[PDB]
């Protein structure tokens, strides 16, 4: 659940 | 041949958090998987030192969120079904494929005699001092069972047991 | 996550 | 994969 | 802070 | 389990 | 696994  | 457990990681989970949640040595993780020190490979099956293979285990735990029950299947055959308690955190996982990492025996406190550590601190199973809280949904509590239920489970199922937390809907 |  |  |  |  |  967490952008990259 | 040493059949050990294999955990599938994703991209976002901190290695430190994984080691902490699993209650294992960070060095051991890099020992079994030397690629972890370089980068987190999403979708890769990592080896967990100290955990047995989850398929070799002839015990399948089918958790039903909407039914607040734990279906214990021996050799793929339903043997017993006990009522359990689940929290809002349990409704998040649709499949909930987790494995038992370790089992704590007699903590001395009101943990419910035994504590079954799953692949997630909020998805772990244990007893309680108030059985009236079992069978219903709780705010943000982990999987809770009866004192005798957790004792029975801890005797029948070993480590690495595959607990499938299905919502049912 | 967490525990108990 | 995982069977025998 | 959470041995075992 | 689960296929992408 | 895997020395062997």
């Amino acid at each position: 659940a967490x952008k990259x | 041949g040493r059949k050990l457990l294999t955990y599938q990681v994703k991209q976002g989970d901190t290695l430190n958090s994984i080691a902490a949640d699993f209650r294992i040595s960070t060095a051991a993780l890099l020992q079994a998987n030397p690629s972890l020190q370089a980068g987190l490979t999403a979708g890769q099956s990592i080896v967990i030192p100290g955990l047995p293979d989850p398929y070799t285990i002839p015990y399948h735990i089918a958790v039903s969120i909407g039914a607040k029950t734990l279906t214990l299947s021996l050799n793929n055959r339903v043997m017993k079904t006990y009522p359990i308690a689940v929290g809002k955190i349990l409704t998040q996982t649709p499949t909930g494929e987790f494995y038992i990492i370790n089992r704590q025996r007699n903590p001395g406190g009101p943990f419910g005699a035994y504590w079954l550590s799953l692949s997630k601190q909020h998805y772990g199973i244990h007893g309680t001092n108030n059985p009236a809280s079992i069978g219903k949904a709780v705010s943000k509590g982990c999987i809770r069972m009866h004192n005798k239920d957790v004792i029975e489970l801890a005797s029948i199922v070993p480590n690495g047991t595959r607990v499938t937390i299905n919502r049912g809907s």
